[PDB]
RNA sequence: AAGUGUUUAAGGGCGCAUGGUGGAUGCCUUGGCACUGGGAGCCGAUGAAGGACGUAGGAGGCUGCGAUAAGCCUCGGGG
RNA sequence: GGUGAAAAGUACCCCGGGAGGGGAGUGAAAGAGUACCUGAAACCGUGCGCUUACAAUCCGUCAGAGCCCUCGACGUGUCG
RNA sequence: GAGUGAGAAUGCAGGCAUGAGUAGCGAUUAGGCAAGUGAGAACCUUGCCCGCCGAAAGACCAAGGGUUCCUGGGCCAGGCCAGUCCGCCCAGGGUGAGUCGGGACCUAAGGCGAGGCCGACAGGCGUAGUCGAUGGACAACGGGUUGAUAUUCCCGUACC
RNA sequence: CAGACCACGGGAUUGAUAGACCAGACCUGGAAGCCUAGUAAUAGGUGCAGGGAACUGGCACUAACCGGCCGAAAACUUAC
């Protein structure tokens, strides 16, 4: 099936602000003296060494 | 299948079948290449 | 051990296991491999498996290995080295971190470790 | 008027509503915050972003002299700019249209007190 | 105890402010159209019309030119 | 088709790999930056004000509380 | 004096929405790891595994394409993602024949066709000729070589 | 054993949540090696052997982390 009518703009718009993307929680840890945030799922990672902190 | 497409290129054909003698050879086809030549087209054969 | 619950690893059963037995083989020789993170969970039960097998010194276990992981030097890295390495380790013989997401297809990626304390 | 800086990031080879998806995970927020979110952000239209914030917190210390632990991202919005007309052949021969679009993503970041 | 009342905005609407895209509008023009008055009213085997390939110190297009190849000679204008 | 009168088309700073931008400069103008006169609408943002999550709406119109701004007045914050 | 007023012509052109950040991202082989390069790497490089075709998904001709080949650079466009890669983009280079495939050899079907015959004209035919390979005749084989050419170049030995 | 996602339900070191390990239960049906009977195919012993998933119980060996974001009150009238 086809669209039948084009979508008035506030139906669209009320869609549309479901497709966005969700804020990475973000914790600290002690890398090479300065601090940085990771995720918690990479703190591990970050302690380890495993992630290339810009 | 079998897919063979209209246009099957071959250059000697090209040349036989639409090519400068040819249209030179006849009355139609040289009125082609000179209404060719007057509308200004720069392929005035194959 | 316990199969894969969805769809295989690979794209199908054969490849799954070709995978998994070529992910066991460069964990056991490199001692630490990158790979997407359901790979690694995948891989931990079946490395550990054949490292259960390299533990104890049996000709049995040897060609158990051996028909899983098909490459003799790194059969003989296993039953010299990390046999007898966790000789007094009862289990848990691997290390899963998570890490960055791939940049191409944001997979998870996590790498996996042979633990080293004792 | 807080002191402020400008950074635009012109015709950026992202459309403008994903290089906006991830804007707004930042807008508002404190430039350190925002870079921090756009460097774990899964969105690619991510690195663009946080190009631009960067530039922003870039002039505003050396252009403007102000300190960068002060600065948070106060305005930043994404722009529609020039899209190209790509032709995506389908089947029985009929050509659909492709827009390869583009963004100008603004960021103005204020030197806010503590 | 029974009654009276906030204030939410995930999103949406409207107005305004500010932009972006876009290229309308205004004002133009290198082009075109329609004519007026004149000249020429033919070119070609002394090879035409029209081209192909070359040609500049340097890659292509246009222009010019033709292995004497953006040119050769002579006679005039010009500074 | 249209930068500007002139290319004066951003020697040398900064962020970026680049794009692009912020400085600084030229310019009468950069609200003219080889994406360039003017720069409409459609369309897409962002900010602010009101409004909306008990509601059945050709999306207006007429009454209209509330709220938010403006012009006067009186010079009490309330009336026009 | 009018190209003088558009909201409709499934009107025409350009720019844009809606659908929608949706379907799809093109088979029936399948990728993985390590290490490099890089700003960026699932996709590039190398190594090792795994797997797929193997009367081919291998190798080479012809047609066709036309520089796509090689070297060095580039990564804005294209590649259905990204790309440091590329059949993309830029510059330079690159194709060597007495024997190979053609012509200079020959004809078939067919074409054209001096005169010519036929036809109001235009022209239709066609003899002699003349072209016309898909055929007939016709002298070269091994090895090596470059980043790109090889029965061509080179070496050795043959043949017009 | 909850499920398209989300949600729901457990656990999160003060832990048995999952994996591994150790057992068991099950499925399969007698592993490899060695020895023996064999001119050999193969057979017998070692040996309810060996291999193993989902079920059960143990076991912190591996991972549940030196964490992050949210998240609590104008009052007033009347009676008691």
């Amino acid at each position: 099936a086809v669209p039948k009518r084009r979508m008035s703009r506030a139906n669209t718009r009320s869609r549309r602000a479901q497709w966005k993307a969700e804020a990475p929680g973000l914790v600290t840890v002690s890398v090479a003296g300065q601090q940085r945030k990771v995720p918690r799922r990479l703190l591990k990672a970050a302690r380890l060494g495993l992630v290339d902190l810009d | 299948a079998k897919g063979k497409r209209t246009f099957q290129p071959n250059n000697r054909r090209r040349a036989r079948v639409h090519g400068f003698r040819l249209r030179m050879r006849t009355r139609a086809g040289r009125a082609i290449v000179a209404n060719r030549r007057s509308k200004g087209r720069r392929a005035l054969t194959a | 051990p316990k199969p894969t619950k969805g769809p295989r690893l690979g794209g199908s059963s054969s490849h799954q296991s070709a995978l998994l037995a070529n992910l066991a083989t460069s964990l056991f020789e490199h001692g630490r491999i990158k790979t997407t993170e359901p790979k690694a969970r995948a891989l931990r039960p079946y490395a550990e498996k054949l490292i259960t097998h390299a533990k104890k010194g049996a000709l049995h276990n040897r060609r158990e290995v051996m028909k899983k992981i098909r490459d003799k030097d790194v059969v003989h890295t296993l039953f010299a080295e990390i046999g007898p390495f966790y000789a007094d380790r009862n289990g848990g013989y691997t290390r899963i971190i998570k890490v960055e997401n791939r940049k191409g297809d944001n997979a998870p990626m996590a790498v996996i470790e042979l633990v080293r304390e004792k | 008027e807080f002191p402020s800086a400008t950074a635009k990031a012109r015709y950026v080879r992202v459309s403008a509503t994903k290089a906006r998806r991830v804007i707004d995970l930042v807008r508002g927020k404190s430039v350190e915050e925002a870079l921090d979110i756009l460097r774990w952000a899964p969105q690619a239209a991510s690195e663009p972003v946080a190009k631009v914030i960067a530039s922003a917190a870039a002039n505003a210390q050396n252009n403007e002299g102000l300190d960068p632990s002060t600065l948070v991202v106060a305005t930043v919005y994404a722009d529609e700019g020039p899209t190209a007309k790509r032709i995506r052949p389908r089947a029985q021969g009929r050509a659909f249209r492709i827009r390869k679009r583009t963004s100008h993503i603004t960021v103005i970041v204020e030197s806010r007190p503590p």
